[PDB]
């Protein structure tokens, strides 16, 4: 019974909006099972036979009642459910690490671009083609507007 | 390539200062002006510049031009300079704005990585619940088996107890009811003890 | 000794109960069956002279994994 202590807000941030109900039900059952392990002790008090040896005046029935108990094989339930959530955790960690490598690719591209923008030519020594290759939003659509001024007259 | 800052230092809008410097060493500070005066007077005196209606047309145009530059020159200079400062300021803010956009994108990506690092709680929660449910059921089973065996044994002991009780009750009240069915000695002995009262 | 004769003679007459389960009752079972009915039914319903056999259920579990 060595449990994994959990943050609950952290648990909240990682739940997609198609299974919020399941997250809350898992949480409520966590709390319910904590409560129910609280309100029942660990091992039953095995009553001494003494109060049932020296005050049960019946012919050996108490003794077989106690032998059938000392020899009982009470069924310990096995997991049959934890191994598959371990497999699901492995599959999820696979997906997570691959998505992280993708985001690191995007981040190195963004850092390259911010180094590009940080080392721009001063704007007073900049041709117009340098601007059209720095901020390509500033390029005249010589495709749609083929004739001068290459833009709508109202834009001017 | 950056432009210089200042031009070429003309004088009266017509003659660059390079000329006045070039004639300084040989004719002092008054050489250029003596030369200009001499050339004007030679052009006049010899009909190289013919005074006509174009003299006064030219004077009026030159006066209008000098007044124009002197009065609306400060304004035009400041207008051009402000146009350039506004384009420059707009460009600087657009550059910084793109920097900030991509920095925000980097921050967002690192935040997503923080979330995906926090992911594992869903599965340790499920494992918590599986283990806790199995343990709850185990302990409930042990309490059930205990309590059933104890209840049977205590039912035996309770029937024994109340059996003894009803039997002892019938015993004592039977023996009274049956001694009632059963002595001059005590007749005299009562007065004997009354005498022994003293 | 009226009450001492009572006590000692009557406890001896009582202990003279070899063939007597209840010391000359001649009665008291007609109500004792009602009493034992009550006692046993409020202790339980099954047969309380044999060992209890234990049926055990197991907890349910669902599809918990990420849809």
């Amino acid at each position: 019974l060595a449990l994994k202590t959990i943050d609950w807000v952290a648990f909240a941030e990682i739940i997609p909006q198609n299974q919020k109900a399941i997250a809350s039900s898992l949480k409520s059952w966590n709390e319910t099972l904590t409560s129910r392990l609280a309100a029942l002790p660990e091992n039953p008090p095995a009553i001494d036979w003494a109060y049932y040896k020296a005050n049960v005046a019946k012919a050996g029935l108490v003794d077989d009642f106690e032998k059938k108990f000392n020899a009982l094989k009470v069924p310990v339930p096995e997991d049959k459910y934890t191994a598959q959530v371990d497999a699901e955790e492995k599959e999820d960690v696979k997906s997570c690490a691959e998505w992280v490598s993708l985001s690191k690719a995007r981040i190195v591209e963004y850092e390259k671009e911010m180094e590009k923008m940080k080392n721009l030519i001063p704007f007073d020594q900049m041709t117009i083609e340098d601007l059209n290759e720095a901020f390509p939003e500033t390029k005249l659509d010589k495709k749609k507007y083929p004739y001068w001024p290459h833009q709508p007259i109202e834009n001017l | 390539p950056p432009l210089p800052e200042y031009g070429g230092k003309v004088r009266y809008g017509l003659i660059p200062e390079e000329f006045f410097q070039f004639l300084y060493p040989k004719t002092g500070v008054t050489g250029p002006y003596v030369l200009g005066t001499g050339l004007i007077l030679y052009a006049l005196s010899k009909e190289i510049y013919v005074i006509s209606a174009e003299t006064f047309t030219a004077l009026s145009v030159l006066g209008v031009m000098v007044y124009g530059i002197k009065k609306y020159g400060p304004f035009v200079a400041d207008f051009a300079d402000k146009l350039n400062e506004q384009k420059l300021a707009q460009l600087e803010e657009a550059k910084q704005a793109s920097i900030q956009h991509i920095q925000n994108a980097i921050d967002t990506e690192k935040s997503q990585q923080a979330l995906v690092q926090k992911r594992h709680y869903l599965f340790d929660v499920q494992r918590n619940n599986i283990a806790m449910a199995l343990e709850v059921t185990y302990r409930e089973r042990l309490y059930r088996v205990y309590k059933e065996v104890k209840n049977r044994l205590d039912y035996h002991i309770s029937v024994q107890n109340m059996m003894r009780r009803k039997e002892q009750e019938h015993m004592i009240n039977w023996v009274e009811k049956h001694v009632v069915q059963s002595t001059i000695a005590k007749c005299i002995a009562d007065l004997k003890l009354l005498a022994k009262k003293a | 000794q009226k009450l001492f004769v009572d006590k000692i003679r009557e406890y001896k007459s009582k202990r003279q109960t070899s063939g007597g389960p209840v010391d000359a009752s001649s009665e008291y079972q007609q109500e004792l069956e009602r009493e034992l009915f009550k006692l046993k039914q409020m202790f339980g319903n099954a047969d309380m002279n044999t060992f209890p056999t234990f049926k055990f259920e197991d907890p349910k579990f669902e599809v918990i994994e990420k849809p």
